[PDB]
């Protein structure tokens, strides 16, 4: 009951989230033409919507790697990361 | 917070969730969050698409190969309650079972050590485990443990086939009520040989490091607290896990691997970063390098 | 040609990135030393620089923007925000002894003395410093080659691309006899290059076709000053010499060269011209804007 | 099957040049005679044409990509553009290849560069001038050029 309230308080942030990522297009939104110099917008939080959606209160709270993978080497190691390549050619 | 975390990684490509190199290093078996199984292979250290194995509604979370002894075997479970079992049968990488005995999501899955037959392991988020025992031909009957974890499991590692030389196995399992079940299986039926309270918040993952024919079987675990925990047996049949903390992180630990010779901890959590751990000859964990 | 007394002996010049008709302007040698832009085509004095810091580097950096570089080898450049006429000086660096021309390979402003201390588009911090002491010429033969000309004349071509503090390579005539003031180098292709004899000469050049000597002459009268060249007329261009003078050689024509300029005035400031000046050795007061 | 084969060595070849205008001038003359043949089977018949745009096997497009992103002779880049006419023949499809080369312009606009710096006599620029006007010929596509702001389509 606890996990759904907070959901519930989870659904109404993200609620607040979609009023503002409404507002940031409303307020970013960039009509130039034909061409026009390049303006800033949060182009960024569009692309990271997409991947919250992906993820999805409690459960998609705690779904998402935190990396989120580790990986275990015999003779001897192997690699992993999560991460900034996901692996290392090792010289 | 989350979003601020979100708002820090902007993510430069493309997210996976768990990807488990094969037997042999040939190939790399790979899910993300779009629901498609990847497997790659690397001859070479060069990475090669072979199939997308597409077929979950949800995202797909961990992936684990089959002992080679059994053919070419990979398994991946997922957010839409279904597991899936890809065999392959001269580059015919179709799924010879499915299964779908969990109401929710399922966390995670492993394979029993191989001497046990092909036993897959199999924890889900309704706060049950189903395990898949294979028979002669395509049967797979399930023993299934109601109520394991109180809100759900999120882990699930099997422990190393230790010959009784008539044998048991047991296996730990980690979940979001805070506590570290061992269990137990007689002739069929698994019970919990123990719980283990010692993280504060929901455990992530816990691995069972694979014992070097040393009898001090260890296992480790990582929780939402940001603690690390290397539980300890002082010796076979007494029923004592001592917990060390390794480390505590401000941020949460999302995966713990253990190296196979040296017993090295690959702790994935925090801030993007995965740090390497040994412990020391005084008996302290330490950190050996940032990947 | 309407001559325009500034009453400030310019050193500076530039048809502006926008034909020339904005004209801007750097003037050196004044107690604070000045610079203005708008001016002034049609007084215009928008942007009369009040600015400590004299210019030994210049560059239309936007159109709404210029950068510069400061008389103790300092640095300077602000954003020619013409609409509300004010600006904001972006680029403020201390030490980069001045700089003795201007380069330019985009948008690194590439630069050489008379030690190479390379800043370039937003680089704030100077990145790269390939410190080799100059015993003036500069340029981009390609991104990112140049070719230092120390005051004995003496071209080397090194790099900022590769690592090193080497050269790669050096152009040099059998006598060095002038110093490091004029060189030339095609916008017809940027393996083509030539340069200015202080005597009156040329210095063709050759890159590909061995590196002789091609073209000297004896043209003008004093040091190489520097060349009026039309921007999209490779070949049109016209010679100078360091009182101010002009001798135009009809090079679109063949040797064509006679008393060119509004002449003997004092000398001339720098040169940009598209659609202008040649700027002297010496740099005083003089102006024309008629340039087609 | 020759034709896959002869795609196969093509990929071949250039990961040996990779790994490595880069190999023995009578081997180099013996791929400009490759794609030369190539180029000519392509444009004169129209099934042959478009067996080579679009089978899995020959991996035409996207191996004449790499020659040309690697360092590269100048008869050889024109028997790319000589290969890019059978497809244009068959342009959604090539307008998108065109985006994801221009998104692999700064590298555009160093190869602009180097031409202005040579080059072998021009021989290069007609090649590529006529691939061009055959694309405009092709109808322009509205997606294209559409991470770029504004108009894509304008800046060729």
């Amino acid at each position: 009951h606890l996990r759904t309230v907070g959901t519930r308080r989870q659904q109404e942030l993200v609620p607040l989230e979609k009023s503002v990522t409404h507002g940031r297009g409303s307020l970013l939104i960039d009509m130039g033409l034909f061409m026009g110099r390049s303006f800033r917008v949060g182009w960024g939080p569009n692309w990271t919507l997409v991947h919250n959606g992906d993820k999805l209160r409690l459960n998609a709270e705690e779904d998402q790697n935190m990396d989120t993978i580790d990986y275990g080497f015999l003779p001897k190691p192997t690699s992993a990361k999560s991460t900034e390549s996901k692996v290392h050619m090792e010289k | 917070m989350v979003s601020v975390i979100n708002t820090v990684d902007t993510s430069h490509e493309d997210m996976i969730h768990d990807a488990q190199m094969d037997y042999y290093g040939i190939r790399l078996a790979t899910c993300s969050s779009d629901r498609s199984v990847k497997i790659f292979d690397v001859k070479n250290g060069g990475q090669i698409l072979i199939a997308d194995l597409r077929g979950h509604d949800g995202p797909v979370w961990q992936v684990a190969w089959a002992h080679p002894m059994y053919g070419n075997i990979l398994a991946s479970c997922s957010y839409d309650r279904k597991v899936i079992i890809w065999k392959e049968e001269n580059g015919t990488w179709e799924k010879t079972y499915e299964y779908t005995g969990h109401d929710s999501s399922v966390n995670s899955v492993c394979w029993a050590p191989h001497d046990f037959g092909l036993v897959l392991a199999c924890g889900s988020s309704d706060g049950a485990i189903s395990i898949l025992t294979f028979t002669g031909d395509g049967p797979w009957e399930v023993k299934k443990i109601s109520n394991a974890h109180t809100i759900g499991c999120n882990a699930v590692s099997w422990a190393p086939s230790v010959i009784p030389g008539n044998y048991i196995k047991r296996f730990v399992s980690g979940g979001c009520d805070n506590l570290v079940k061992i269990w137990r299986e007689e002739d069929g039926q698994w019970k919990e040989d123990q719980k283990l309270e010692a993280h504060s918040d929901w455990v992530r993952d816990v691995a069972w490091a694979p014992s070097i024919g040393l009898p001090t079987s260890t296992i480790a675990s990582c929780s939402q607290d940001g603690r690390v925990y290397i539980w300890t047996s002082d010796d076979a049949a007494t029923n004592c896990w001592t917990p060390k903390l390794l480390h505590k992180f401000n941020d949460v630990v999302w995966h713990v691997s253990w190296s196979i010779t040296a017993n090295i901890l690959a702790v994935s959590g925090g801030d993007n970063k995965v740090t390497l751990w040994k412990e020391s000859v005084d008996g302290q964990w330490a950190c050996i390098s940032d990947v | 040609f309407a001559a325009k007394f500034v009453s400030h002996k310019i050193s500076r010049t530039r048809w502006r990135p926008v034909q020339p008709d904005v004209f801007a302007t750097g003037s050196w040698d004044n107690e604070e030393n000045k610079v203005c832009v708008w001016a002034t085509s049609d007084p215009k004095q928008l942007c009369d620089i009040k600015h400590p810091g004299d210019v030994m580097d210049m560059q239309f950096l936007d159109k709404e923007r210029i950068v510069t570089g400061s008389s103790t080898g300092t640095v300077t450049i602000f954003r020619h925000h013409e609409n509300n006429q004010t600006l904001s000086v972006n680029q403020r660096w201390e030490q980069a002894a001045p700089c003795t021309a201007i380069v330019c390979s985009s948008p690194e402003i590439v630069s050489v003395g008379e030690r190479i201390n390379c800043f370039r588009a937003e680089s704030r911090d100077v990145l790269r410093t390939i410190d080799d002491a100059d015993s003036h010429g500069v340029t981009f033969l390609r991104t990112t080659e140049i070719l230092t000309v120390n005051s004995v004349g003496q071209l080397k071509l090194w790099d900022l691309r590769k690592q090193g503090n080497d050269p790669t390579q050096i152009f040099s005539v059998t006598g060095e006899r002038v110093p490091l003031h004029c060189v030339d180098r095609h916008p017809n292709q940027q393996h083509v290059v030539a340069t200015g004899g202080q005597d009156g000469m040329l210095c063709i050049w050759d890159v590909r076709h061995g590196k002789m000597p091609m073209s000297l002459l004896n043209a003008h009268e004093a040091e190489m000053w520097e060349v009026h060249f039309h921007p999209s007329n490779p070949d049109h261009l016209f010679t100078c010499s360091e009182d101010g003078s002009l001798w135009h050689w009809d090079a679109s024509a063949q040797l064509e060269i006679t008393n060119l300029l509004p002449s003997s005035t004092l000398s001339v400031n720098s040169l940009d011209v598209l659609g202008l000046v040649c700027g002297t050795d010496a740099e005083a007061i003089y102006v024309t804007r008629r340039l087609f | 099957v020759s034709w896959d084969h002869f795609f196969h060595s093509l990929m071949l070849y250039h990961e040996h040049l990779r790994r490595d205008r880069g190999i023995t001038q009578r081997e180099l003359d013996g791929l400009i005679a490759c794609l030369q043949l190539t180029c000519t089977i392509i444009d004169w018949s129209e099934s042959a044409r478009l067996a080579l745009c679009e089978h899995a096997q020959w991996m035409p497009v996207v191996v004449i990509l790499g020659l040309l992103q690697c360092s590269i002779p100048p008869l050889l880049k024109a028997e790319l553009l000589k290969t890019l006419a059978a497809f244009g023949k068959s342009a959604a499809s090539l307008w998108q290849s065109l985006e994801y080369t221009q998104i692999l312009g700064v590298g555009i606009e160093v190869e602009l560069n180097e031409i202005e710096s040579r080059c072998e006599e021009y021989p290069l620029t007609r090649a590529f001038c006529q691939l061009i006007s055959t694309l405009v010929e092709s109808s322009f596509p509205t997606n294209l050029g559409a991470g770029l702001r504004a108009p894509g389509f304008e800046p060729y």
